[PDB]
């Protein structure tokens, strides 16, 4: 016999202060008992398990579905935490094309990885005896049991340590571990490729691990995690949007799942209007009617998803480019590619929940998201194509109160272009009328007043119902904007309104703020000055609006 | 040569922090660095039985092209038991010049307590989540961990004993992997003395705190005031009245009576000039009841003033500033706001280390996603402070300009 190299065992412990499992075995039928006796005798003959005496106080229930199925949920609850087998799902667009990709079944190695001997006693289980007239057969696992908490991590780490030298001394191949399958890709000639595959089978056999010589079941196209992986391209598995006379909550959730999933290769997917229907529902069986916006969005989606689209694999010798387009209503879409008309992938970004916003902030956030995703998938930041002029961005970031930065990018002229809609003056405007504004409200009756007095003698006070102090302050500014010329100075004491306007929104939840934004867009020059209230600053009239 | 027992605080498990994504060049740099360290026994590979993690990235220090490995030990540092202490040298900030030296390599000559090693685990990440990452743990005192200067403090005293006995006028402080050496000598004599100390440490950053002072509130001096000038002055004086008690604005607010054009010149009455002069005299005095409490956090606020100018304030209680400053230095960051902010954070943290011996909690005028996306690209310091983000523009900005 050729000596087999031993696989180093991983030391395993239980969670601190806890003890091994002690679960009562379920009573089984006579035929199930016989089945488990045959299976367990076979496994004992192979060495996966061993018989134990009565001294072991631990026990884990066993079932038969024959097939033996041990329920390790209790031992899993009591087992220590392990390092994750994966920190994320690989994305197909990150893969690098290979002339040959071979698949090897290392499932038989799963049962050849030994278990820490001091931990084996916690895996004990009992086969019930016929009619329960003799003591049940006591077994314990000698290898990593299927279903135990630490089996995938310990198996992956053991296989990684085994494969490390073979991969180190064959840098012209790529070896990847996924579950009980190994994937070996190379750009070598098919003969040299199959040769190095045989070398891998031998190197694995030096640890006693057997790879089947049978023609494998996996073959192009690879179906994996909702993906199709082809020799030269990748795509999502076919996305079919169902025809429904009425849509329930699960119908629309399935639809938004299919659209989100399809958005990574199909450009232009929109989920805003369909997602708007699921707001605060929390009822899986509820049936919600479709708005017209949801119907138009769904029609555009059916038009985008009518024929298949594929993405290419990554070529590290070419540049990485990401182009962004604005879609409206806080929606953004983007394409990542290295060659024109051949996308690596696509995606979308929706604006965050907020009371006020503008397009530049949203484009910035989308840039950060694409940057992070691209560093994840490809390990580098892409060069950006953005629908915003260089001078627009320079004005924005030079005048914005926050620090902001976008990586290397170039302007692409693809409407709608992101622009600044208004810019407040830095100094008071000579020759422009000066509007002193104020507003106030009663906390109980919700009655308020908003108005202004100007240096030319112009005055206005408007009474308001169902209002607050903040609303009357904004309304006062709005009245000043309505009744002034193209250039106007405005004096307020509202720290709230200044906090809003200094954030430079172009859209808001409050219709009053939106009206102020429209008025600002119509103006030529606006200077907004702030003063402390109740300090006797003449013009600033708190008494006029408190009557 | 002998390990000192180290443990965590009662009831606290080890750190489990997600490793953030890294560029390919930083990953490769970390692979080279960690391979070399593994050859030297400083670190060792670990198995899946280690569930703990601390993030790692790579930087490039000043005047050097070689990559450096930076570990973010913030979580482990706050989860590590308190070591004990030495009172902070209150004379270090009073010295004319201070030089910072990176003494981290020395930490690698002292072995780490075996049972604690598993808490220093870190992961070199893989591109595209292909592997769970290359996992390591430290065998010696790691750089950036708060226990390293505490454990090495005796050896550091033994090494610095001859130099401290030779020059009683030189102040020496230690914070993390940095050694701050303050003196009053000339720049040339200071550099030759620094080479003397580095060759002294071998066989076993110009900073001038004297050119830094606290910044008082100043008011404009004008011969003609517009309505707008007077309104801004009243606003600033009203803000300062929260800090200084006797500030008075009513005589200046009297001039604003009536609805006048913002650009109209208003002459100052005599009562207004007297009020303004009294306010000037009040602002020339220090703030009343300003003290430092070592049991409280230090809070640092930063405002972007434009044109590469930044203001900052360090305080513990509102309106009780312990330090104020204005960083306008321009160093290869003319077109990048985030790089300027990162450099400002590093400088303010250094000043806080010199003054109080600990790092402040920053309030950054930046969106979380931008900062967290880009701050590691420009970080050059061994330590890392804590920060929060302000999303509402503060009105007091122009009052610090
Ligand atoms: C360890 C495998 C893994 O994590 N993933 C996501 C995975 C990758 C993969 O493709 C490759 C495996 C090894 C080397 C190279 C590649 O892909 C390079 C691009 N490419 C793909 C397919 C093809 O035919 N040619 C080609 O050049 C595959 C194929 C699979 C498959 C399955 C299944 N079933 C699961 C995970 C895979």
């Amino acid at each position: 016999m050729v000596p087999i190299s031993p696989i180093e065992t991983v030391p395993v412990k239980l969670k601190p202060g806890m003890d091994g499992p002690k679960v009562k075995q379920w009573p089984l039928t006579e035929e199930k008992i016989k089945a488990l006796v045959e299976i367990c005798t076979e496994m004992e003959k192979e060495g996966k398990i061993s018989k134990i005496g009565p001294e072991n106080p631990y026990n884990t229930p066993v079932f038969a579905i024959w097939r033996k199925l041990v329920d390790f949920r209790e031992l899993n609850k009591r087992t220590q935490d392990f390092w994750e087998v994966q920190l994320g799902i690989p994305h197909p667009a990150g893969l690098k094309k290979n002339k040959s990709v071979t698949v090897l079944d290392v499932g038989d190695a799963y049962f050849s990885v030994p278990l820490d001997e001091d931990f084996r006693k916690y895996t004990a289980f009992t086969i019930p005896s016929i009619n329960n007239e003799t003591p049940g057969i006591r077994y314990q696992y000698n290898v990593l049991p299927q279903g135990w908490k630490g089996s995938p991590a310990i198996f992956q780490s053991s296989m990684t340590k085994i494969l490390e030298p073979f991969a180190a001394q064959n840098p012209d191949i790529v070896i990847c571990q996924y579950m009980d399958d190994l994937y070996v890709g190379s750009d070598l000639e098919i003969g040299q490729h199959r040769t190095k595959i045989e070398e891998l089978r031998q190197h694995l056999l030096r640890w006693g691990l057997t790879t089947p010589d049978k023609k494998h079941q996996k073959e192009p196209p690879f179906l994996w995690m909702g993906y199709e992986l082809h020799p030269d391209k990748w795509t999502v598995q076919p996305i079919v949007l169902p025809e429904k006379d009425s849509w329930t909550v699960n119908d629309i959730q399935k639809l938004v799942g299919k659209l989100n999933w399809a958005s990574q290769i199909y450009p232009g997917i929109k989920v805003r209007q369909l997602s708007k229907l699921l707001r605060g529902t929390k009822a899986l069986t509820e049936v919600i009617p479709l708005t017209e916006e949801a119907e138009l969005e769904l029609a555009e989606n059916r038009e985008i998803l009518k024929e298949p689209v594929h993405g290419v694999y990554y070529d590290p010798s070419k540049d990485l480019i990401a182009e962004i387009q604005k879609q409206g209503q806080g929606q953004w879409t983007y394409q990542i590619y290295q060659e024109p008309f051949k996308n690596l992938k696509t995606g979308k970004y929706a604006r965050m929940r907020g009371a006020h916003t503008n397009d530049v902030k949203q484009l910035t956030e989308a840039v950060q998201k694409i940057t992070t995703e691209s560093i994840v998938i490809w390990g580098k930041t892409p060069k950006f194509k953005l629908p915003i002029q260089k001078e627009t961005w320079e004005t924005w970031w030079t005048e914005y109160w926050q620090a902001t930065w976008i990586p290397e990018w170039e302007f692409v002229n693809t409407p709608p272009l992101v622009k600044l809609w208004y810019q407040l003056e830095k100094e008071p405007i000579v020759g422009a009328e000066t509007f002193y504004v104020d507003g106030a409200a009663n906390r109980e009756t919700k009655l308020g007043k908003a108005g202004y007095v100007t240096n030319k003698g112009r005055q206005k006070v408007v009474p308001l119902t169902n209002t607050t102090n903040q609303k009357t302050e904004l309304q006062a500014i709005y009245l000043a904007l309505q009744d002034s010329g193209l250039e106007v100075n405005i004096v307020t004491d509202s720290q709230y309104a200044l906090g809003i306007i200094q954030a430079q929104p172009d859209k808001s939840e409050s219709e009053l703020v939106n009206q102020i934004i429209e008025q600002l867009i119509k103006k030529e020059k606006v200077y907004l000055a702030w003063v402390p209230a109740h300090k006797g600053i003449g013009g600033n009239e708190q008494v006029d609006k408190l009557v | 040569i002998e390990t000192v027992p180290v443990k965590l605080k009662p009831g606290m498990d080890g750190p489990k922090v997600k490793q953030w994504p890294l560029t390919e060049e930083k990953i490769k740099a970390l692979v080279e660095i960690c391979t070399e360290m593994e050859k030297e026994g400083k670190i060792s590979k670990i198995g899946p039985e280690n569930p703990y993690n601390t993030p790692v990235f790579a930087i490039k220090k000043k005047d050097s092209t070689k990559w450096r490995k930076l570990v973010d030990f913030r979580e482990l540092n706050k989860r590590t038991q308190d070591f004990w202490g030495i009172p902070h040298p209150a004379g270090l900030k009073k010295k004319k010049s201070v030089t910072v030296l990176d003494v981290g390599d020395a930490y690698f000559s002292v072995p780490l307590d075996e049972d604690f090693r598993k808490y220093t685990a870190f992961t070199i990440p893989s591109i595209n989540n292909e592997t769970p990452g290359i996992r390591y743990q430290y065998n010696v005192l790691p750089q950036g961990w708060k226990g390293s200067p505490a454990i090495f403090q005796s050896s550091m005293t033994k090494i610095l004993e001859p130099f401290k006995k030779q020059n009683p006028d030189i102040v020496i402080y230690q914070y993390m992997d940095d050694l701050y050496v303050g003196s009053d000598l000339e720049i040339g004599q200071h550099r030759t003395k620094i080479e003397e100390l580095r060759q002294h440490l071998l066989r076993w950053y110009e900073l001038h705190p004297d050119k830094w002072t606290v910044q008082p509130i100043v008011l404009p001096e004008k011969d003609s005031w517009t309505v707008n000038d007077i309104q801004k002055l009243v606003g600033k004086l009203n803000w300062a009245s929260q800090i200084y008690p006797g500030i008075k604005v009513r005589q200046l607010s009297k001039l604003l009576r009536g609805t006048k054009a913002l650009t109209e010149v208003i002459p100052l009455t005599e009562e207004a000039e007297l009020e303004l002069a009294e306010n000037r005299e009040i602002l020339k005095e220090p703030v009343h009841g300003v003290y430092y409490d070592p049991s409280k956090d230090l809070i640092a606020e930063i405002q972007k003033q434009g044109q590469g100018q930044w203001t900052y304030q360090i305080y513990q209680e509102p309106f009780k500033n312990l330090k104020t400053g204005k960083y306008a230095r321009m160093r290869g960051a003319h077109t990048n706001d985030v790089k300027q902010l990162t450099e400002a954070v590093q400088k303010i943290t250094t000043e806080s280390i010199v003054i109080w011996g600990k790092t402040p909690k920053f309030k950054l005028p930046i969106q979380k996603e931008t900062w967290e996306t880009w701050w590691t690209e420009y970080w050059q310091a061994t330590w890392i402070p804590e920060w929060e983000f302000v999303n509402t523009p503060p009105l007091v900005k122009l009052w610090y300009q």
